[PDB]
């Protein structure tokens, strides 16, 4: 693109501009970044000098927002727009647009051309100029990272010890470990005192009473047991205090998280798995103060009057700070992920018990959360959930009556990653995920061997599996059709058996409507799903006089200056 | 029904589906436009029932949160009941109306395991207003403390599985509920629901509870909204209200030196889906005044039990074993004064926004944008008057300043002649109690208050005679309310458009006092000095209602 | 360490510039010669942080990482740092004693891996703490090396909290040498634009509760910098704070904080603050028939009270007089009414002779070589409305002579740039302030469009008029969408559409000689177009009869043809 301007050739290259503003727009938001130099500004630096356009509005804040580099070349698009409706289509990102314009111009060793070329932007319109921006909305509000924390001190001038804030820079300092064109030991020198917050956070919870190293054993076998209630007592309690609770537990969400980022830095990684790896094993004995804690759901029905400890912060944030803290980007620290969870598992599957340990304790808990980050957004996270995930299917693949309790959700889950992820997304994932789809099938299949075991997880794991022969995006489809071949061979049935249940949920949305409706991604859909249906034995052989007409009509309609359509007209769409 | 039909499914569903269950012609009227709006877009008719069917079915709430606001319905109403009018109160006990009412009260919560231990406690009859009253907070407190340890977040894939696998269902671009109450003329900029996220909040109120549901838009825009399944049936009235000051609000905006200052109402928007369940745009994290109370009170050693109880006992000490009265008012100051002198003192609601937003800067600009709105609150107060203003119906917003309120609801008989609604509002004229006084100025309390409040006046009454030609039928259906409120209402007679005509002169003549400069110099603004002057005063404040809450 | 034979230039010329280094183990060893050589006593160095440091440190970088460096360096061994607002997670000890009931009691069966376990936590967790605050204090220093906004979330919860030990026979000496810090250290502080400059040290005074009492003038000349919303902080503490002793205080905090809302011209937090700060009513009358826009009237009260001043009464506040007659120019310049002040502009007001240049006159060809005997004496301390007039000069002296000097194009430039330092001396938020600006560059690509349009005509005497001059139709009709909005200001308002008009007449006088040729057809007679659409917008702020007043210059040339007598008849019968 920087090698052509004033080249005639481009009324071919029109066929192709919003299948690709599209692709570049549909991720320019959410490829966060690299070592920070020319990441998003390619992308950015794409969408601008390309050749109807709502679609360049939205990087081109980007441009003047962050960059010093891309100013001009905003800026010289900016200006040449400028009939009507131009109005409506800078209309959500004006107080975006108009904030930067209010950045850049300004008197110094600074420019001396972009700022004019400011002043004749927002000049050569001024009854544009300011009937846009209202009183101002967006304030701050002493947010996640802003809040302080009092810390006792003491002052050798004064007599009694004065309380002051301890955190002023976690703001700068967390800046300063992401930033990667750094000096080491600045960003050593800011690991030494970013996790020192951390550590004041947890240390009144690191005294360990007298006689404890035992107690565990009495916790643990307190869980196998009935009626456990409590003194009946009738005493007040404090509270919720909901936006100071939820600033300091995010606050320490990004001191830990902090962490798990300052593995991948070298002359820091020895450091950060010792600190690192002493939490992962300090954080699995307080899950079991979660667990009979908060077994109080049950062991009778109210019994209302209890205790109920005085609203501490849960230490059920590791499961907010493996899955979604360790979806990365550097993915160096995905090994320090498979690592912890692996750590974890070994922790909690050794403290607790062996097969006790998948009914209470952290593993469960916390792959809930690796089923959570399957239906998310920002391939990154699913990125995190697949791969959580067969750290999950290889460590409790033999000592498990737990994978074929959990089946029906982890189906689902790597069935949906598979189901929308977009198709700039690197295809990595969803072919990372239909094997490991296949692995899992296999493992909670090895034991059905007749017809007859179709009871409640068998039964609703293939009527999920098999009722999603249509949607759209084939590598679902595809995966459907490898998962119902791969699982008809262990104690191998006839596909028709692994249907006969759900036969009947899958052809009537497709003989529901006769055809002509409906675009294009569910009718290839329904279509590519009786591929599937007439390629086996004994299926599906009546009644489907009228599709045959309506798809044979619907390629002998020459698709090419008729009614092809039903409302996008050829004109608009190509 | 044939073109737009989105701009009327909403309403259209819940009307025909209240009047063709509770109760001729006019359900065979709403069958015909859900037909031919069925014929004509068919996909959108089932993809919109798809939205309306499943936001019924997976939130229907849970087993705890209708004990919870059946608790604090029992509270609001016991207190109610407690200083409404019962007696000189010389050692009260329940009458046998609260009896039959909660007796019949057992069916309506869930059938198994409250019974016993709910029931363990007031058949006793041990409920004295004593035990009762006590016993209830003793319930609230636990409930809303086992409403603490629940989960924040819900994973939408668990609590409703439909609505996360709505966006591959991926057909006709819902629009977003909400959009087509404001106008914005040109119809082809609305934003359209691209995908549902994950992670439903959940939201402990201080007199109910709510979830809500946030929804990604294709342009990328991220907003939510409070999904409530009780809705009490006065819901209408305050949409209706809504439908008002929204429009004015045109030639509002167009008439210059409001514009120069942007008054904007500001007031939000509510869509239906059932005759019982409303979403509306709770945004993320604005909360009321009373949230403020509860946070100052808790965050000290207190809890607002004690101020109820301080002048409930202090009031009724004047009266039992020794009875003065040397009046209830001049006993109210000097209650009121313990209360604002021992307990919430001034600046209470200033020293929570200064010390909650960081770089003063941003808290400056914030109440010069509080106090406009709020102008432009109590006029829609002081028009068409209202009713009370707890302070838990009104709602700040944290980031601009802006300001809203539930309970939108216009309500009397102490003069029979001339029926019905629009007469006086007891004893202040709107609320303008200190503690948002100390916030809001002296200094942008007459410059910015008191210069909006005559703004609006004479930006209404003179574009050309709107206030008539609305309020016509805008309070029409009020008098149909007050009618249909009782079982009289079968008096529809040629009486009734004089009858709107009397008040339409009312509320026009109303707006009028502060909304003209007469003959002489005045200083300007003298009615709103006047009416600001007498709804600050301490002897005004003091014998109002103590729900009202005029020391905070 | 005791030889005082050499001069102590360099532990003041280098060295204050020593921490300027950028160099780990140099700035270490030259702060480490500092702090291992003064005093321990944190007051007798907060002293010398103030009292010493001599050095300007003229514009660079902010020299109060330094500082604290010189109060860092004096706090304790503690080893616990108890944090105490945060309500710490779940407890070891105490969560696990919540279970009387069922007596499962494990009785000493510490023999798995456990045994390995469970004692390497208390071994480890009893030393991985240990928390001192030397140690901690330590990794955040080069944290503000980096990034300077740490030091100002570090000195603002510092800064009034060593003060909580300042006590009394010491205070007027620390707030009389502070006085001597923030405005007159012999030295003016250009050291950044629009960054932390000084609102460390200007913020925390706000939290300090009250060492602020005398100065006043101090907390008003910090404002060519930055701190504009931070000052008022200071300035709005008092009034709840103070007493009914020393009004002198309190009325001075009022009036230049008053005119700092006039260097910010918000009005809505001026008249207020007037009337609830005045002594007469005419003074609460007039400003309040002002802020509605109805300055007539205002106009009238003011009239009144001047002859209701200076009697017997209460004294006006020695600055209400000032308030009314300049507000009697304000509310006298709204209108119209140009002709009536220009004597009164005579006797006084030197710089107001040049606002009133719009005397129901469009040539200047009487006074051209009269005005920059004023104007070349009134640009000292320039603003971009001064520049602007300085740029009109030669932008009619281009105009009356043949290619004239061609200066203006490297004459306005510096107009924009002196408007952009005045954009940069305001803060970050949209300030009503800015909108003048904007308007500014409104008129200054106004004026270099200008240099475009009758030097294409003067060029174009190639008589070919009417057939290839259609750039009067394209750019003449861009004249025509920057209409500005119909609420800004009635100010701007008469200043675009006079000053279009002089454009205008520019391209009537100039086109004198052509005239006769012809006279398809040129004739232009579109001022018409500023004066009705001027009525229009005149009409709908208020005054009708401004509207009608300014139908009165619309019987030149026939003003007639297309749709200049509908609007006309239109505006002037619905008026």
């Amino acid at each position: 693109f920087r090698s052509i301007g004033g080249g005639r050739f481009e009324n071919l290259y029109r066929s192709i501009k919003p299948i690709l503003q599209v692709l570049l727009q549909s991720l320019n938001q959410m490829i966060l970044t690299a070592r920070l130099p020319h990441e998003r500004e390619l992308y950015v630096e794409l969408c601008i000098t390309v050749p109807y356009l709502p679609f360049l509005m939205k990087p081109l804040v980007f441009a003047l927002q962050q960059y010093p580099d891309l100013v001009s070349q905003g800026l010289r698009t900016l200006e040449l727009c400028i009939a009507e409706y131009f109005d409506p289509i800078i209309e959500p990102v004006i107080d975006d647009v108009s904030k930067a314009l209010f950045n850049l111009l300004q008197p110094q060793p600074f420019n001396h051309a972009i700022s004019h070329n400011v002043v004749r932007i927002l000049g050569k319109l001024g009854g544009r100029n300011r009937q846009f921006l209202k009183p101002p909305t967006d304030l701050t509000e002493k947010t996640e990272l802003d809040i302080d924390a009092i810390a006792d001190f003491k002052i050798n001038g004064m007599p009694e010890d004065v309380p002051l804030s301890v955190t002023p820079g976690i703001q700068s300092a967390l800046n300063i470990l992401q930033s990667y064109k750094s000096d080491i030991h600045y960003r050593k020198s800011a690991y030494k005192y970013l996790t020192c917050v951390l550590l004041l956070m947890t240390k009144s919870s690191a005294e360990f009473p007298t006689n404890y190293t035992e107690l565990l054993k009495t916790a643990v076998n307190s869980i196998k047991l009935e009626r456990i209630g409590i003194e009946k007592n009738f005493d007040l309690e404090p509270t919720v205090n909901k936006r100071d609770y939820s600033n300091q537990e995010n606050l320490f969400l990004r001191l830990l998280e902090s962490v798990f980022y300052a593995t991948s830095i070298k002359e820091l990684k020895d450091d950060a798995m010792d600190l690192l790896n002493n939490l992962l094993d300090h954080f699995c004995l307080l899950q079991v103060n979660t667990t009979l804690l908060n077994k109080r759901n049950y062991n009778g029905t109210f019994n209302i009057d209890l205790k109920n400890p005085n609203f501490m912060l849960d230490s059920s944030l590791i499961l907010d700070a493996i899955p979604f803290a360790l979806s990365y980007y550097i993915p160096e620290v995905r090994e320090v992920g498979v690592l912890a969870y692996k750590r974890i598992y070994e922790k909690s599957c050794l403290i607790y018990g062996e097969e006790l340990a998948l009914s209470h304790s952290f593993i469960p808990e916390l792959a809930k959360q690796f089923i959570h980050l399957c239906y998310d957004e920002t391939y990154y996270n699913k990125r995190g959930g697949v791969l959580g995930i067969k750290v999950l299917i290889d460590n409790v693949k033999s000592s498990s009556v737990f994978l074929k309790k959990y089946q029906y959700n982890l189906a689902n889950g790597l069935l949906f990653v598979l189901k929308d992820t977009q198709s700039e997304a690197p295809s990595a994932i969803t072919d990372s995920a239909e094997k490991l789809l296949i692995d899992l099938l296999s493992i909670t299949f090895a034991d059905v061997k007749e017809e007859d075991l179709g009871n409640k997880v068998l039964e609703n794991t293939l009527t999920d599996i098999v009722c999603e022969l249509s949607n759209a995006n084939p590598k679902v489809r595809n995966a459907c059709q490898k998962s119902l071949h791969t699982i008809s061979n262990l104690t191998g049935i006839p596909i028709v058996k692994l249907m006969d249940h759900s036969k009947q949920f899958l052809l009537s949305p497709i003989f529901a409507k006769p055809l002509r409706a409906l675009p294009f991604t569910m009718q290839i859909g329904n279509v590519d799903a009786i591929t599937f249906c007439l390629s086996l034995p004994n299926t599906f052989l009546t009644f489907n006089e009228e599709l045959f007409r309506l798809l044979q009509e619907s390629i002998v309609l020459a698709d090419a200056e008729d009614e092809s359509l039903s409302t996008n007209i050829q004109k608009t769409t190509e | 029904a044939k073109s737009y039909p989105q701009a009327l499914h909403f309403q259209l569903r819940t009307t025909k589906e209240d009047f063709a269950v509770i109760q001729r012609q006019p359900w065979e009227y709403l069958q015909e436009l859900n037909n031919i709006l069925k014929t004509a877009y068919p996909l959108l008719a089932l993809s919109l029932e798809s939205l309306v069917a499943q936001i019924n079915d997976r939130f229907k709430s849970t087993t705890d949160e209708d004990l919870f606001r059946l608790i604090n319905v029992l509270l609001i109403d016991g207190t109610l009941n407690y200083n409404r009018l019962p007696f000189p109160r010389k050692n009260p006990k329940l009458p046998e109306n609260t009896e039959k009412n909660l007796v019949k009260f057992s069916t309506t919560l869930l059938a198994p395991y409250i019974r016993p231990k709910f029931n363990a406690d007031f058949i006793d009859n041990k409920p004295d207003y004593e035990t009762y009253i006590k016993r209830l907070r003793y319930w609230r407190r636990r409930l809303e403390n086992k409403l603490d340890r629940a989960s924040k977040k819900e994973n939408l894939e668990v609590l409703c599985p439909h609505l996360s696998n709505f966006h591959h269902q991926k057909f006709e671009d819902i629009e977003i509920p909400g959009q087509y109450l404001l106008n914005k003329d040109n119809n082809v900029h609305f934003i359209k629901i691209a995908r549902f996220l994950p992670t439903v909040d959940f939201v402990r109120g201080t007199h109910s509870s709510y979830r809500r549901l946030m929804i990604r838009g294709h342009d990328g825009s991220v907003h939510s909204f409070a999904v409530q399944y009780p809705a009490v049936r006065h819901s209408r009235r305050e949409e209706r209200m809504f439908q008002l000051y929204r429009l004015f609000n045109k030639s509002l905006s167009k008439n210059v030196e409001t514009r120069r200052r942007s008054i904007q109402f500001n007031l939000p928007i509510a869509i239906p889906l059932s005759p019982q369940v409303r979403i509306m745009n709770d945004s993320v994290s604005f909360t009321t005044l009373h949230e403020i109370h509860n946070e100052f009170c808790k965050k000290k050693g207190f809890d607002p039990d004690d101020i109820q109880d301080f002048m409930a006992d202090k009031l009724n000490a004047a009266h039992d074993d020794a009875l003065p009265a040397p009046d209830m008012t001049i006993l109210k100051v000097e209650i009121f004064n313990s209360i604002q002198t021992m307990f919430v003192p001034s600046n209470v609601l200033k020293d929570h926004f200064t010390s909650l937003f960081t770089q003063f800067e941003d808290f400056w600009l914030f109440r010069k944008q509080f106090a406009s709105q709020y102008s432009s609150f109590v006029f829609m107060s002081y028009m068409m008057m209202i009713n009370n203003r707890t302070p838990h119906k009104i709602h700040v917003d944290k980031t601009s300043g802006n300001v809203f309120t539930l309970e939108m609801l216009p309500s009397d008989l102490s003069l029979p002649p001339d029926s019905p609604i629009f007469h006086n509002n007891e004893p202040v004229p709107f609320r303008l109690t200190p503690n948002i006084q100390s916030l809001i100025g002296d200094s942008a309390l007459e410059g910015i208050f008191a210069v909006n409040l005559f703004t609006i006046s004479r930006a209404l009454i003179e574009p050309d005679n709107e206030l008539n030609t609305y309020l016509a039928l805008f309070i029409r259906d009020e008098i149909i309310s007050w009618f249909s409120n009782l079982h009289r209402p079968i008096i529809e007679n040629p009486q009734l458009r004089e009858m709107v005509q009397t008040n339409v002169d009312l509320i026009i003549r109303k707006v009028a006092q502060l909304g003209h400069l007469n003959s002489t110099p005045t200083v300007t603004t003298q009615f709103i000095l006047d009416c600001i002057g007498s709804a600050v005063s301490p002897r005004n404040l003091a014998r109002t209602d103590v729900n009202f809450m005029p020391w905070f | 360490h005791f030889n005082n034979t050499e001069i102590t230039v360099r532990m003041e010329q280098p060295f204050l510039v020593g921490t300027r280094v950028e160099d780990i183990g140099i700035r270490k060893r030259f702060m480490t010669i500092l702090d291992n050589s003064l005093e321990r006593d944190i007051k007798e160095r907060l002293y010398y942080v103030i009292r010493d440091q001599n050095w300007e440190f003229i514009a660079d970088y902010p020299w109060l990482n330094q500082a604290l460096q010189l109060l860092y360096g004096s706090f304790n061994r503690e080893k616990e740092l108890s944090l105490k607002n945060i309500y710490c997670l779940s407890p070891p000890s105490i969560l696990q004693e919540y279970l009387p009931e069922n007596a499962e009691m494990v009785t000493e069966v510490n023999d798995l891996e456990l045994s390995n376990f469970v004692k390497g936590h208390i071994a480890s967790m009893q030393g991985l703490c240990r928390i001192i605050s030397s140690d901690f204090i330590d990794s955040l220093i080069e944290i503000f090396y980096q990034d300077p906004k740490a030091i100002h979330r570090a000195w603002v919860t510092l800064f009034p909290q060593v003060y909580k030990s300042i006590p009394k026979n010491e205070k007027y000496g620390f707030v009389r040498s502070i006085i001597t810090l923030l405005s007159k250290p012999y030295h003016t502080r250009q050291i950044s634009s629009r960054t932390n400059v000084i609102n460390m040290l200007l913020d925390s005074i706000s939290k300090i509760e009250s060492l602020e009492l005398p100065p006043h003038l101090v907390k008003y000349l910090a404002i060519s910098y930055n701190a504009w919303y931070q000052s008022i902080n200071i300035l709005e503490s008092i009034q709840s704070n103070t007493s009914i002793d020393n009004t002198k205080i309190i009325e001075a905090n009022e009036d230049a904080l008053l005119e700092l809302y006039v260097n910010l011209q918000e009005e809505d937090m001026f008249y207020g603050l007037w009337r609830r700060r005045a002594k007469y009513t005419e003074t609460n009358i007039g400003l309040s028939y002002e802020q509605i826009g109805l300055w007539d009237k205002a106009q009238q009260l003011y009239e009144v009270a001047q002859v209701k001043a200076r009697s017997g009464a209460l004294p006006y506040s020695q600055s209400e007089y000032a308030l009314w007659e300049d507000n009697w120019i304000q509310c006298a310049e709204k209108l119209q009414h140009w002709d009536v002040l220009t004597e009164l502009a005579k006797h006084e007001g030197f710089t107001d002779l040049l606002l009133e240049c719009g005397w129901r006159v469009a040539d200047w060809n009487s006074d051209r070589d009269a005005l920059e005997q004023s104007v070349k004496s009134v640009m000292d301390v320039p603003t971009p409305r001064r520049q602007m007039f300085k740029t009109f000069l030669a932008l009619q002296n281009f105009a009356e002579s043949r290619k004239g000097d061609q200066e203006v194009r490297k004459l306005c430039d510096e107009g924009i740039q002196l408007s952009l330092i005045k954009w940069v001396s305001l803060p970050i938020r949209y300030t009503p302030a800015h909108k003048w600006l904007l308007h500014g560059f409104q008129q200054y690509m106004e004026f270099l469009e200008a240099t475009q349009i009758y030097a294409n005509l003067h060029t174009t005497t190639v008589q070919n008029l009417d057939s290839k001059a259609q750039e009067i139709k394209r750019i003449l009709q861009a004249w025509r969408d920057r209409l500005p909005n119909t609420w800004d200001d009635v100010n701007m308002w008469n200043d675009l559409v006079t000053w279009r008009q002089h454009a205008f007449q520019v391209i009537n006088n100039a086109y004198l000689p052509l005239i006769p040729a012809l006279q398809a057809y040129r004739g232009y007679h579109e001022i018409a177009w500023v004066i009705n659409r001027f009525a229009h917008v005149a009409r709908k702020h208020n005054m009708p009869d401004v509207c009608i007043s300014q139908l009165a210059r619309i019987y030149t040339l026939p003003n007639i043809e297309i749709q200049e007598a509908f609007l006309k008849l239109r505006e002037q019968a619905k008026c």
